[PDB]
């Protein structure tokens, strides 16, 4: 089935919030590659993070990753208007046919 | 690298449509490719996958109805869709994935790095 | 080795690209191919 994301999160500008990603160890013990995706409204997905804490190309420092075995956490600090977007957690492992995709969470800045 | 899409459009239930996905900077025929769809206001969902070897896996909900084929002269893939249903309405995406499978066996995985802008498909009566 | 009761702790070096991280704690590692296939050493007289 699908990973668990809370539908929506909210926070004040400049602060930090975390989006959680639960159920990672539901299917097998294979090493869980954890990925994160940003999508602005009307835009396509853009890859944010791989390997729970590994930043990708142009992603600033404000994005960080952590993990608790079955729950991953993507934290964003110094909240700003650009960050308002839809986020998707995903996990892949060897033998998978498709990587498991989260339900997505809308992040809004107050 | 870039991907560019065309096709899609309007169809009655049971009709047929077709979407092209062409690449630049690299050839489709030697990479891992994915077809996904997203219904309006909803989340992404898998549709089809073609490996570097060219064998294709379909999700059950479209097996027997959707078919992907390589267009090597155009350096593209084609999603042909027949027996269209209402549920098939949404925006479709063709995407490229980068992985590392050394001597067959895998060790490293990036994810989906290249994403087409998507084509709109509307099945209506 | 070799009395099948006296096991010993040994160590050696393997080029990184031949090692995979085990499906669990990052301190644990596995040979690249061993859940999947049989691995054989090449014999010195048979170097082709
Ligand atoms: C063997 O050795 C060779 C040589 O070392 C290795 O090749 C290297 O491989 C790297 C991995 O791909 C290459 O890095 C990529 O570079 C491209 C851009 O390269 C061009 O531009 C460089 C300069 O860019 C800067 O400056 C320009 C202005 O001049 C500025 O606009 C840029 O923003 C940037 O600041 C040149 O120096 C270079 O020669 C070349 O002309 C870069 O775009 C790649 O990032 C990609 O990131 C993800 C995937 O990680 C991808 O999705 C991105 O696309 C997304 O974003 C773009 C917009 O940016 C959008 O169009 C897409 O639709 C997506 O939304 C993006 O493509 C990546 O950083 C490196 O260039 C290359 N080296 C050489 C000399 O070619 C090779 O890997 C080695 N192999 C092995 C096995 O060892
Ligand atoms: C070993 O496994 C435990 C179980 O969760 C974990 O807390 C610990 O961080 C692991 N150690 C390493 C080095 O991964």
């Amino acid at each position: 089935s699908a990973l668990a994301q809370p539908p929506s999160v909210s926070g004040s500008p400049g602060q930090s919030v975390t989006i959680t990603c639960t159920g990672i160890n539901d299917y097998g013990a294979a090493y869980k590659f954890v990925s994160w995706y940003q999508q602005h409204p009307g835009k396509e997905p853009r890859l944010i993070m791989k390997n729970v804490k590994d930043r990708w190309s142009v992603t600033p420092n404000r994005f960080s990753g952590s993990t608790s075995g079955n729950t991953a956490s993507l934290t964003i600090s110094n909240l700003q208007s650009d960050d308002e977007a839809q986020y998707f957690c995903a996990v892949y492992a060897g033998g998978f046919t498709f990587p498991r995709l989260g339900g997505g969470t809308k992040l809004s800045v107050l | 690298d870039r991907l560019f899409q065309s096709g899609g459009g309007v169809s009655r239930p049971g009709g047929s449509l077709r979407v092209n996905c062409g690449a630049s900077g690299f050839t489709v025929r030697t990479h891992y490719m994915y077809w996904l769809r997203q219904s309006p206001g909803k989340g992404l969902e898998w549709v089809a996958f073609m490996n570097s070897g060219g064998s294709v896996s379909y999700v059950d909900s479209v097996r027997g109805r959707f078919s992907v084929s390589r267009d090597n002269p155009a350096n593209a893939m084609v999603l042909q869709m027949d027996a269209l249903k209402i549920e098939d309405t949404g925006t479709y995406y063709c995407a490229r994935e980068l992985r590392e499978a050394w001597y067959g066996d895998l060790r490293d995985y990036s994810g989906l790095d290249v994403w087409g802008r998507g084509t709109i498909v509307s099945i209506s009566s | 080795t070799e009395l099948r009761d006296k096991r010993e702790k040994k160590n050696a070096l393997f080029y990184k690209l031949d090692i995979v991280q085990l499906d669990g704690n990052s301190s644990q590692y596995r040979l690249i191919n061993c859940n999947t296939s049989v691995i054989t050493q090449a014999c010195p007289k048979v170097s082709f």
